[PDB]
């Protein structure tokens, strides 16, 4: 219900959402926590948070490297859940979404995974390598534990897929900007207006555009096109990567960037 | 919705990002169409016979079984053009790529035999080929890198992770997720998302069909067992498929034991891993307690992968096939034995299958048994590796 409340508030203020992604525990647990506090203070409307995985097949080099940094700091899924408890304790209302790979959810039990999510106060889970066709046990477990299962609407989505995503998903619909893997340098396209309008027709959860969104201009364009907001990952992670040696400058640059991206969502 | 069953019992499926589902459905539809198309079948048969050199020999090896009651035949996929069984299904998938109007091929390779097969088929049929290969494999299977490049393929070293086959697979799939409109992903084993385990089986099954006909000709009966190494599963399922319904025929798959199962440095997930989801499939995996995918190890680059095709996981679960492991040292001994006593230099991958057959014979030398080992490839690519080991000894 944290998403429902957020989108209602943004609608009332005629604003779009800006949603940063980072990898949990990159470049360490303590610095990660401070990074996330900075994203929120700078105006993030929600968070997408990655649990480090050995083989992230939807991610390009920037986020691959974030995963590696987290592993070098010895980050495990259990520590991620510890971090999530701390974030939720400080920030009661912000929607928190996890970006998961299937094996980490399926490992020792789908139901148990979503139960841990509910216990810690996560709001949604996007399992990147589970298409709607394989989704049944994941989405069922999610709903039983009051977690929103997030589904992807790709650019070339047919009508059958639009109907399934609208029916099965909750929280938000992930509107994929382009084919390929995550990455800031590969920009992608404007929200296909036809997809945005079809999802609305079918009463889908509000659409957030993601992949290759790296500039305020692209955030504005997403909202103007009728999306409820935008997600940016690689652009944020690049600021981490660039500033590993100066954690103070890291936070200042993250604050400035997130501030600007959020401003663009008010356009 | 699919046309064919994506699962083998619990195992298999299509665990890819949503973006790729249309590509997999298009490939499935093209395969189903092609399987009914006499012109496609005739083209494929013609390439297999007149270009690749099928049917391959079945060789009786009667020096290495002297003094025992074992009769051993070798199915000679090492004699296929390119030097391994990989050539068979690449010719079929290349024709499917053309059928679908694709101009480009992406492939992964470990031993470099799938890479060479992909490159040669692309040269013949007019496709642009790019091949991902782990940087450790670029070094240990270097003859194949030279062959791929001479045939005009782009070979891309992958330095990530273990810098071996898993890492090459990862990069190939990431590429395809952005390039599928113009590129076909020529997956080189009976694993990954549906429909690949099914396509690869159906385009390798001539191995077992020929074996059956040849052994009936020579021996007047079926083998007691057929034995094949398992990297992802293609040469083994190609050998097994035509015998699955012949209930008397044992089906034995050989996983790499590496430095020994007890060391954790192996590639034997069927027997020593745990079901997981990775590389588009639900299958046995080498994984940590927390569900991270582990790095595999084998002396053989072609077996060095931490998972296995779902049809093998299924055949194991129901007890129709048995799976065993062979260590690096065992494989090396079988390599040396075949070179010196039969005058055939086998791939180190295939040497794992031979090593298990030699153990079946030596452990029970008065047991009457008629065995076939799939000699999946030739060992030219491995001679520098093997030389350097025997020298260090
Ligand atoms: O800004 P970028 O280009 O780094 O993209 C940010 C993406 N981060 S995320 O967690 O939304 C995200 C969402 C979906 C992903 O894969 C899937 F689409 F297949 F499901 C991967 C990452
Ligand atoms: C990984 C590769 N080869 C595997 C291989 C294998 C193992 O792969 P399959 O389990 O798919 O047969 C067996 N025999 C030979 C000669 C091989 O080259 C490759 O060539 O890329
Ligand atoms: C799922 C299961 C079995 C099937 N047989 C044909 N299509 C199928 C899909
Ligand atoms: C295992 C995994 C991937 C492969 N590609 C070609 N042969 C393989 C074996
Ligand atoms: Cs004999
Ligand atoms: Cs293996």
């Amino acid at each position: 219900e944290r998403y429902e409340n957020l989108f209602a508030q943004l609608n009332d203020r005629r604003e779009g959402a800006f949603v940063p992604f980072v990898t949990l525990g990159d470049p360490g647990i303590e610095q990660s926590l401070k990074i996330i506090d900075t994203l929120i203070d700078a105006g993030a409307d929600a968070l997408e948070l990655g649990v480090p995985f050995s083989d992230p097949l939807a991610d390009g080099p920037t986020i691959q490297n974030a995963n590696l940094r987290a592993f070098a700091a010895g980050v495990t899924p259990a520590q991620c859940f510890e971090m999530l408890a701390l974030i939720r304790e400080k920030h009661p209302t912000i929607p928190i979404g996890l970006l998961m790979y299937a094996n980490l959810v399926f490992n020792n039990g789908i139901d148990a995974f979503y139960a841990r999510c509910e216990q810690v106060g996560v709001d949604s889970v996007l399992v990147a390598d589970v298409p709607v066709e394989e989704s049944a046990p994941f989405r069922q477990a999610a709903l039983r534990h009051n977690i929103a299962p997030i589904f992807i609407c790709p650019p070339n989505a047919d009508d059958d897929l639009l109907r399934q995503v609208a029916s099965y998903g909750r929280g938000y619909t992930y509107l994929l900007s382009r084919s390929g893997v995550t990455g800031a340098e590969n920009r992608g396209a404007l929200p296909l207006h036809h997809l945005i309008e079809k999802l609305k027709e079918y009463h889908a959860a509000p659409a957030l555009q993601g992949f290759g969104i790296s500039s305020p201009e692209q955030v504005s364009a997403a909202v103007r096109a009728g999306a409820a907001g935008a997600i940016s990952g690689s652009a944020i992670v690049k600021i981490i990567e660039k500033n590993l040696a100066s954690p103070k400058q890291m936070l200042a640059e993250l604050r400035s960037f997130v501030s600007a991206m959020k401003a663009a969502s008010r356009a | 919705t699919t046309l064919l069953n994506p699962y083998f019992g619990e195992f298999g499926g299509m665990y890819v990002p949503q973006i790729l589902m249309p590509a997999l459905n298009q490939l499935e539809e093209a395969f189903v169409s092609a399987q009914k198309d006499p012109e496609f079948q005739a083209q494929f048969a013609d390439l297999l016979k007149n270009y690749a050199g099928r049917p391959t020999a079945l060789t009786k090896c009667q020096n290495i079984t002297a003094g025992t009651r074992t009769t051993l035949y070798l199915k000679r996929e090492d004699l296929l053009h390119g030097g391994a069984h990989k050539t068979n299904q690449v010719l079929g998938q290349a024709l499917l790529a053309k059928r679908m109007g694709k101009s480009e091929i992406i492939a992964e390779t470990g031993a470099g035999q799938h890479g060479v097969a992909s490159a040669l088929a692309s040269a013949l049929l007019g496709l642009k080929c790019r091949i991902y290969m782990g940087a450790k494999d670029v070094e240990r299977q270097s003859p194949n890198v030279f062959r791929m490049r001479l045939m005009g393929a782009e070979v891309i070293p992958v330095h990530s992770g273990s810098a071996t086959l898993k890492d090459a697979c990862n990069e190939a799939l990431r590429d395809w997720s952005g390039s599928y409109e113009t590129a076909h992903y020529m997956l080189g084993t009976a694993a990954g998302p549906h429909p690949y385990p099914t396509i690869v089986r159906e385009f390798q099954r001539m191995i077992g069909e020929e074996t059956k006909a040849q052994i009936l000709d020579k021996e007047g009966r079926l083998p007691d067992a057929v034995i094949a190494c398992v990297g992802g599963g293609s040469n083994a399922i190609g050998m097994f498929a035509d015998f699955i319904n012949d209930t008397s025929v044992g089906l034995i798959g050989v996983e790499p034991g590496g430095h020994g199962i007890e060391t954790g440095e192996h590639g034997a997930p069927l027997k020593h891993g745990r079901v997981g989801i990775y590389f588009g499939m639900k299958a046995p995996m080498m994984q940590t307690a927390d569900g991270q995918i582990e790095e595999s190890y084998s002396i053989s680059a072609g077996l060095d992968f931490p998972s296995v095709g779902p049809q093998h996981a299924y055949l194991n679960s129901i007890g129709r096939a048995d799976y065993v492991s062979i260590t690096d040292d065992e494989a090396l001994e079988a390599f040396k034995t075949l070179c010196r006593h039969e005058g055939i230099i086998p791939a180190l991958e295939s040497s794992h299958a031979l090593a298990h057959a030699l153990k079946m014979m030596r452990e029970q030398p008065e047991k009457e048994q008629l065995l076939v080992v799939n000699l999946s490839g030739r060992g030219d690519k491995d001679i520098f590796t093997v030389h350097d080991i025997l020298k260090a000894r």
